[PDB]
């Protein structure tokens, strides 16, 4: 087997910037190296084959070069749609081995989150469980804090967050913090709030509602 | 239009055998190889094998030799992969792809959609429970308004959520699942829409869970 | 290449050897034909011609190819050389010097190798 | 001199899979390949299958062929009104006396088509033929299905016999409807006896016989 | 683009020699792996293979006919030719020329006819002699007058041998044209009818002509069908 190493493993770069990923092979694979682009929730997509040949439809900012052991993929003008993981694959000898992948994240102007709060649904409240959802809509950078406060009591161990992958148009992230309480516990307290701190917020934003 | 369509997601118990299908269309079936790749959860790509439509002959990777079998049915234009002696390490998304050749160069032009195989000791695919994330910001939703659907508890993955049967594609954020203490999964899909359309346009989330063969549609409306 | 493909040809009658296979789009293929005139005898074989091509698979557009090499065996006997095409070998007037074993080999960029052996004789004269 | 044995006729409704067989020896089909041809009446045969399974360009994939030992077969899957023709198989006999042996012939008839009722037309005798001392009355059935029909020449309510001849077209390529012509050649001496001559047609699509008569005019 | 055409049909008296030739278009007979061959079909007797010739002159004949069948080729004029001797009445058939690919593979000897030619009815009969056909007008009338069409035609009555071709308005009329198969009359002469269905709104507003081609007697007859005097 030909062990294929990819470097860097993850790069952060801005729009309109030259980006070069590298693939190295344990032996010489001649021109038999292809480059693939996996976008979230989708199958890998080929961009360059034969070490330099561009695939039909694929943008012209993608270029390939190299020979034998070392090869390089170059994106001249980064665009927000290029957020993906990039893999290199040898077409020389079977078994065909792939690279480890390189994730390209797009550095962007600081964007503030739009915080929304969702009280539990009576349909869910009729099952003994209450889920309270706090949503941060479109922000950059990814780093953000969501502190839950039930009757002004700082909560912990009862929350669960989930962050989306970078948008291919806004290069922004979204977060969903879920506070899961028992129905009885939810019906004991009245004030529920999620407090959000982010690089784009000069003061912490606190969304809130009253019920229970 | 080369189109490859694979079978649905499956849950299998350790030691079982999984057979994934791949129906191809839009090209000369007997003029292109088809190969199988696997992407583990959170990891990269791995080669299982390749099969020639004509000779019915296959080439397998060293790791999977003896554990994987690739077959074809040229009459129905369908390729099959079978993994035996399933183990927890075998949980992954399995892909079937066409190989285009130029001289000695090979690549995968058109890919399948993916089939998630989950090797778990659980015995029943528990369908999702959908609850409404109602769009009522105290009846003062200035500017945009957020509405959603909370998929409460489901096993295994995945769950596909769309809005308005697929018409609503702008501003839809379906967050990644979070494994819960129950051993079950959970997710939430939100969308930011104009406040003017709140009382005028119906908003239905379509939640599909193939492993349990459960599809649920749910209308979300401001509480009143 | 299962076994010997026997060909009973009539005197001065043409014979066409055909090696049928379905090729893969884009794969580069190379074919060679070798003639052992063992029938008229009274890893060294006479490579008749070596050809190569790339499969376009349009099923109608006649495929171009390359005549890599051709031996001069049949010219030393002042006989016409065979007509060699992808998968076929043609002889216009079968004669004693054309009887014997023909070996067809095809190697492809996809890592495939195929063989075919023919034994050309005469009916009524064996 | 040899022959390849074939079913005299096969049939099926539109959409069925019809099979035609070809039985041979160990000198034909056995050692050599089988080829299948299609013949539409009035036109030359056309190649359908060569090298036991290989289809000419323009031959739909619903036509298939196979060979096992001394026998071979053809499959018309998805039988259609266009597939109604005579089908022949053939193979080379490389005996010490070689030849190309053909088949007996198999006629596929597409059943379950619209039962079309004939249109009856009675043409009275022509000029310059009456002058030639012979009268000819023509009864024409222009478009019908099936081929089975019957025309009776009633002359003054008396049935004629033995003096009429019939001709039938093969199924038209466009609508596959037969056409029939019953010519009654009764000589002038008897034709001048009256001017009353009628042809009566009975056909499956007719609830009752259709009579077309000529008198006076 | 490959076209094959035979010499014309005609009468041959029994026990003399039949000669036919086929000309090829769209190429030359000097291309490889192609046998130029003759087969025949007598109505009711199916398909029979007569023989094959190659560009070199190597031939193979049907064994039942080898004593009487001879074949020749001409690469200069792209013409292959057939000669059948000591002909009997049972040799009356449609003689087709054809091109045949041939090759040996792991299945065996493949020899098929892909590009055929049309046919020529050679009649071997001392029962009659060649005769120009007489054409008579099957005139129209008000048939299906309860909202329908009408029919009209030509009646070819006395011709020998076969075949003969009937066209309408020099090929302009092809819809409804139903030329009928020939029947042998007790005179020993063939007869047929060619009819056409026309709209009733075209009887007095359109001219109708039939064109009869009897190649064996070098005869062509054109006749103008017109409605009867009262109609």
């Amino acid at each position: 087997d030909i062990q294929m190493t990819q470097s860097p493993s993850s790069l952060s770069a801005s729009v309109g910037d030259r980006v070069t990923i590298t693939c190295r092979a344990s032996q010489s694979i001649r021109s038999n190296l292809n480059w693939y682009q996996q976008k979230p929730g989708k199958a890998p997509n080929v961009l360059i084959y034969a070490t330099s040949s561009l695939q039909s439809g694929v943008p012209s900012r993608f270029s390939g070069s190299g020979s034998g052991t070392d090869f390089t993929l170059t994106i001249r003008s980064l665009q927000p749609e290029d957020f993906a993981t990039y893999y290199c694959q040898q077409s020389y000898s079977l078994p065909w081995t792939f690279g480890q992948g390189t994730k390209v994240e797009i550095k962007r102007t600081v964007a503030a989150p739009s915080v929304f709060i969702f009280p539990p649904s009576d349909e869910q409240l009729k099952s003994g469980t209450a889920s309270v959802v706090c949503l941060l809509n479109n922000f950059y950078p990814r780093e953000a804090k969501v502190q839950w406060k039930v009757d002004n009591a700082l909560q912990s161990g009862n929350s669960q967050e989930s962050v989306t992958e970078q948008d291919s148009k806004d290069s922004t992230y979204s977060l969903s913090s879920t506070l899961t309480l028992s129905k009885a516990d939810y019906e004991k307290h009245k004030v529920y709030a999620c407090e959000v701190t982010h690089q784009g917020l000069s003061s912490p934003v606190t969304k809130s509602f009253n019920r229970g | 239009e080369v189109q490859l369509v694979q079978s649905g997601a499956e849950m299998k118990k350790p030691g079982a055998s999984v057979k994934v299908s791949c129906k191809t269309s839009g090209y000369v079936f007997n003029e292109y190889y088809i190969h199988w790749v696997r992407q583990a959860p959170g990891q990269g790509l791995e080669w299982l094998g390749r099969i020639n439509p004509n000779s019915g002959d296959a080439n397998y990777a060293p790791k999977f030799q003896g554990r994987v079998t690739l077959t074809r049915d040229t009459s129905i234009r369908t390729y099959f992969m079978e993994l035996n002696r399933l183990r927890s390490d075998d949980t992954a998304v399995y892909y079937c792809a066409r190989i285009m050749y130029f001289e000695y160069d090979s690549w995968s032009d058109y890919w399948g959609q993916g089939t998630l195989v989950t090797v778990s000791s659980a015995a029943s695919t528990k369908g999702p429970s959908v609850f409404p994330l109602a769009p009522s910001s105290k009846s003062t939703s200035g500017g945009t308004a957020a509405l959603g659907c909370l998929v409460k508890d489901y096993f295994p993955e995945p769950v596909t959520v769309s809005w308005n049967s697929g018409a609503l594609t702008s501003g839809v954020h379906t967050f990644p699942a979070v494994l819960q203490s129950s051993g079950l999964y959970s997710l939430s899909s939100v969308v930011t829409v104009p406040s003017s359309s709140l009382g005028t346009q119906t908003y239905i989330c379509n939640v599909n869970h193939k492993p349990s063969n459960t599809k649920v549609d749910k209308r979300v409306e401001p509480k009143s | 290449g299962q076994r010997l493909i026997e060909v009973s040809v009539e005197e001065n009658h043409p014979f066409t050897l055909r090696a049928p296979i379905q090729r893969i789009y884009g794969v580069r293929y190379t074919e060679t034909w070798s003639f052992l005139p063992s029938l008229t005898c009274t890893t060294k074989e006479d490579q008749l011609a070596e050809i190569s091509y790339r499969f376009q698979g349009k099923k109608e557009a006649d495929q171009p190819w390359i005549v890599v090499n051709t031996s001069t065996l049949f010219d030393e006997l002042e006989l016409d050389p065979p007509e060699i095409e992808p998968g076929v070998l043609k002889v216009l007037r079968t004669e004693k010097q054309y009887l014997g074993v023909y070996i067809w080999n095809m190697r492809g960029s996809d890592g495939t190798s195929t063989y075919a052996t023919f034994l050309v004789t005469w009916k009524g004269d064996e | 001199q040899s022959v390849l044995t074939q079913p005299p006729s096969a049939s099926g409704t539109p959409g069925q899979r019809v099979t035609i067989s070809c039985s041979g020896s160990s000198s034909d089909i056995g050692p050599n390949t089988v080829h299948w041809y299609r013949q539409v009446p009035g036109t030359a045969p056309t190649l359908l299958i060569y090298s036991d399974n290989q289809r000419p360009s323009g031959v739909p994939a619903r036509f298939s062929g196979s060979r096992s030992g001394t026998s071979a077969s053809l499959a018309i899957s998805g039988l259609q009104s266009e597939d109604e023709a005579i089908y022949y198989c053939a193979a080379w006999d490389d005996s010490l006396n070689p030849l190309y042996v053909f088949g007996t012939g198999t006629k596929v008839t597409v059943l379950g088509r619209t039962v079309a009722a004939p249109s009856v037309f009675i043409f009275p005798p022509s000029d310059e033929q009456l002058k030639s001392g012979t009268a000819s009355v023509v009864c024409l059935l222009n478009n019908f299905y099936p081929r089975e029909a019957k025309v009776q020449w009633k002359v003054d309510n008396a049935l004629q016999s033995g003096n009429s001849q019939e001709s039938v077209t093969e199924q038209d390529s466009k609508d596959s409807t037969y056409s029939l012509s019953s010519t009654l050649t009764l000589s002038k001496a008897d034709y001048e006896k009256h001017k009353v001559y009628a042809c009566e047609v009975t056909h499956q699509g007719l609830s009752s016989p259709v009579t077309k008569s000529f008198n006076r005019g």
